[PDB]
């Protein structure tokens, strides 16, 4: 086994849930053990600090179990802020060890959803167009396309802070003359209520 | 703060690179950590008072140093094109802490050959009427396609001010040609305002892409324009009645 | 570790076998000073004139420390005992070595552990006391030690020399030979 | 062979430049396996091994023992590096430089101090670089060093061999001719 | 002022 092993797959929460990371460590000798948070293609940034009686700082736990030899991290009220990969970091002599992390996804919770496909006006300055597929629930996933000139991105959310409004979104866009947005989620199990407006 | 330089880079195989780094005021430990797409940190060495305190699983080819006011660098001999990562450096006030202060990386993507570098094409896509009618609210999109390599930056500005609020950007550029190990990049966001405020004639908006290529030392034989660093953009006014 | 001077203040053992230890400082490997802990006593060994003080009593306080933690150790450990290391011993002169001309025999025994050694001289197969002298038991970087015994003596055609030690690391008493280069 | 249990403490300190770099690193060790280590780089205990773990816990959780600590370097090794200074520093032995056969040539330096030295063979006026075979810095234990530099050489008529030795307690460095008989 | 030496902590038993 690796050094320092931690919850593999991503985790999907719901805003407002508790989320619960685990980390184990082989080498019983090891003194001091960190939680790290890592946005993506950035830099990691010291969490905290993990104690045999429980550090608590706020919305988050850290405990250290010696006998066991496992490393937890709680994070109660999760927030979408939260969305991060959370390193166990675990520290022997002369030797600072970096998991891979536990990537953490909170979904908001979205009360009314809305799903529809909207054709977005072209850009005068673009061979390409647009599909949008937004409002709809947390539960749905998006796939990816199965034609090789079909771009699909993930889900991504966005947050209107002065209407406090959060919605799911997801963009599909290609350069193809027969491109149109009433099959360019065919590839993704999409809510069969979605509305889907003429452009 | 910790101060990384240059903070983008691209380099031809064979070549050789020098990154460095400036530690918080006052902490004299400094490390350096390569992060590779999908792998995880990886220690390179730590250095404390001048001298190399412990080092990584690197070759030699890998090789670094700390001066006397704490400011270290490192160097990679013969680039490869596996090198590619983001190169990471961390400091602390004493030396082997599990408490690090991570500077914001040196981004170095290693090449076969400056003919595939590629600025991106940025275009601005308007709300549709039927999400304006249907929800009261509209969304911008934007697109920023066919770079390479994926050094780029998307803000969203607003009447000349940069807004958060509302925006969503993809967290990372997709692969407009999954096959290809040289393959350009595509990457888009998101803005969502209320329709009221997209109907103002007087709103402004603008989808900025800042990209890192070529410098002038870079030599440019091609025909089409030297991919230099430069900023891209799209923009958008309100749209009445 | 690299460095342009090394001490040790100072360098304490304390060990189970007919409980004995040892206080002394170190200066780029060199004994500074020793404190007699029977007697209660500082033994300086600076090769120098000076005023220097050092209160026997901090040695006796700080050993008994070492103690505390030694019979705790043992426990933990689960008497887990030292290994005996094979000593290694060489034999050589201070000065060239001239016929009846006063000179020194050094016999250094390498590698010590644990520490406890027998050192002694022979003459032409006799014991010989007078003129000897040793140093203290000298640190090493791997936690081993060194020791040194000395053997003021005339050279002479007529007389020859052995270093003799017994460790528990050796099957048998170990004895290294010296003759004058005649 | 009788069992023995061995503990040893060490207060080390390492100089760099006079006391421009001053660094304290004290070992608890039991038998030869360090298990507990403060390092004045570091600020803290440092379990080395499982066996030093709690130790270095708990002292890690006394403020007092921490404070005391981390104040040693400044207490001890500076504090006494102005008695070396006055002292052991202070000592300079000038080597005693001889010259005699073993084909190889025995330049033999003997009784000095300090331990920085440089020596080199010269024939006919030509610093002789390979051939040149050097026995490691003896310590003496009271205080004063040797070392032995051998030549390999060629017994060719009126060879001038010399050797040359530069030491700090020497104004001139010193030269010892030596000619085949 | 006499030359200074580090003291050894005890261990818990
Ligand atoms: C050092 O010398 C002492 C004294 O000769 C040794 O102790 C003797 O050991 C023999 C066994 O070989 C016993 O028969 C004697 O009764 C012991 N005498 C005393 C006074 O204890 C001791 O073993 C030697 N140490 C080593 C490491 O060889
Ligand atoms: C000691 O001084 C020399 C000469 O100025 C310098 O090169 C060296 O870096 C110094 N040592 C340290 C540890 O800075």
């Amino acid at each position: 086994r690796k050094e320092v092993e931690q919850d593999p797959g991503p985790f999907n929460v719901p805003e407002g849930a508790t989320v619960a990371f685990n980390c184990t460590y082989s080498n019983s000798a090891s003194q001091s053990f960190f939680w790290y948070r890592q946005d993506c293609r950035k830099e990691p940034k010291l969490l905290m600090s993990v104690y045999s009686s429980g550090n608590e700082d706020g919305r988050f736990t850290a405990q250290l179990n010696r006998a066991s030899q496992y490393i937890s991290l709680l994070i109660r009220d999760s927030k979408l802020s939260d969305s991060a990969t959370y390193l166990c970091v675990v520290m022997g002599f002369q030797k600072l060890v970096f998991g891979t992390g536990t990537r953490l996804l909170v979904s908001p919770n979205i009360q009314n959803p809305d799903p529809a496909v909207y054709q977005l006006r072209d850009s005068k300055s673009s061979d390409k167009s647009v599909c949008l597929f937004t409002d709809f629930d947390s539960q749905t996933n998006v796939s990816q396309s199965k034609d090789s000139d079909v771009y699909i991105t993930d889900k991504c959310v966005l947050d209107m802070r002065s209407m406090d409004f959060k919605s799911n979104s997801a963009v599909a866009w290609s350069n193809k003359s027969d491109f149109a947005c009433a099959n360019a989620f065919n590839n993704s199990i999409i809510p069969e209520d979605t509305f889907f407006p003429s452009p | 703060g910790v101060t990384q330089t240059p903070r983008y880079l691209i380099k031809t195989r064979g070549q050789q690179v020098t990154l460095s780094c400036s530690p918080i005021s006052g902490h004299r430990s400094v490390s350096w950590y390569q992060q590779t797409p999908g792998q995880g940190l990886q220690f390179l060495f730590e250095y404390f008072s001048e001298t190399q305190r412990n080092k990584g699983n690197f070759p030699g080819r890998f090789s670094g140093r700390q001066f006397s006011n704490s400011r270290s660098e490192m160097n990679v001999s013969t680039l490869e094109l596996g090198d590619s990562a983001l190169y990471l450096c961390a400091s602390s006030l004493r030396a082997e802490s599990g408490e690090l202060f991570f500077g914001e990386g040196s981004r170095l993507t290693v090449l076969e050959d400056l003919n595939k570098v590629f600025p991106p094409e940025v275009a601005v896509f308007e709300p549709s009427e039927a999400e304006i009618s249907h929800t009261q609210k509209a969304t911008l999109v934007c697109l920023a396609t066919g770079f390479f390599p994926d050094h780029v930056e998307l803000s969203w500005w607003v009447n000349g001010k940069e807004v958060h609020s509302g925006v969503c950007t993809d967290p990372q550029p997709l692969k407009e040609q999954p096959a290809l190990n040289d393959s350009r990049y595509a990457l888009s966001s998101r803005l969502r305002v209320s329709a009221t405020f997209w109907q103002n004639p007087r709103n402004h908006f603008r989808c900025q892409v800042q990209f890192y290529g070529l410098s002038e030392n870079d030599e440019w034989t091609q025909d089409r324009a030297k991919p230099v660093t430069q900023i891209v953009s799209a923009e958008a006014w309100g749209r009445a009645d | 570790i690299v460095a342009d001077h090394v001490a040790s203040y100072g360098v304490n053992l304390y060990q189970s076998y007919g409980p004995s230890g040892q206080f002394t400082h170190e200066f780029d490997g060199d004994e500074e000073f020793y404190v007699d802990l029977e007697r209660k006593e500082t033994v300086w060994k600076l090769p120098l004139f000076h005023r220097l003080r050092f209160d026997p009593q901090f040695a006796l306080t700080n050993i008994a420390v070492l103690k505390h933690n030694l019979n705790i150790l043992i426990k933990r450990s689960n008497s887990t005992a030292a290994t005996n290391e094979v000593p290694e011993v060489t034999v050589f002169s201070k000065s060239p070595v001239t016929l009846g001309q006063p000179n020194t025999l050094i016999c250094l025994v390498d590698n010590i552990f644990p520490p406890v050694v027998n050192i002694t001289w022979l003459s032409n197969g006799h014991s010989v006391t007078e003129g000897v002298s040793e140093t203290s038991f000298l640190s090493k970087s791997d936690h081993s030690f060194f020791k040194i015994s000395y053997l003021t003596f005339l050279p002479s055609a007529d007389e020859i020399y052995d270093c003799k030690v017994e460790h528990w690391g050796l099957d048998e008493p170990l004895l290294k030979h010296w003759e004058p280069e005649t | 062979s009788p069992e023995d249990f061995v503990y040893q403490f060490k207060g080390m300190c390492y100089f760099t430049n006079g006391t421009e770099r001053v660094r304290l690193v004290s070992r608890s060790i039991y038998n030869r396996e360090e298990i507990v280590r403060f390092d004045s780089d570091v600020g803290e205990f440092r379990a080395v091994t499982l066996l030093g773990l709690p130790a270095a816990e708990y002292w890690n959780s006394q403020k007092d023992i921490l404070e005391r600590k981390r104040a040693a370097v400044d207490r001890v090794c500076r504090h006494n590096y102005q008695l070396e200074l006055r002292t052991t520093l202070q000592r300079r032995v000038e080597p005693t430089v001889t010259i005699s056969p073993s084909n190889l040539l025995v330049c033999s330096v003997t009784d000095f101090y300090p331990a920085q030295i440089k020596v080199r063979w010269f024939r006919n006026g030509q610093e002789e670089t390979a051939g040149v075979v050097s026995t490691p810095l003896i310590r003496n234990g009271d205080w004063t060093f040797q070392i032995l530099v051998m030549l390999e050489m060629t017994p060719q008529r009126g060879d001038v061999y010399t050797c040359h030795v530069e030491h700090p307690s020497l104004q001139s460095p010193i030269t010892v001719e030596w000619r085949a008989q | 002022q006499p030359p200074a030496s580090e003291q050894e902590q005890p261990v818990l038993p």
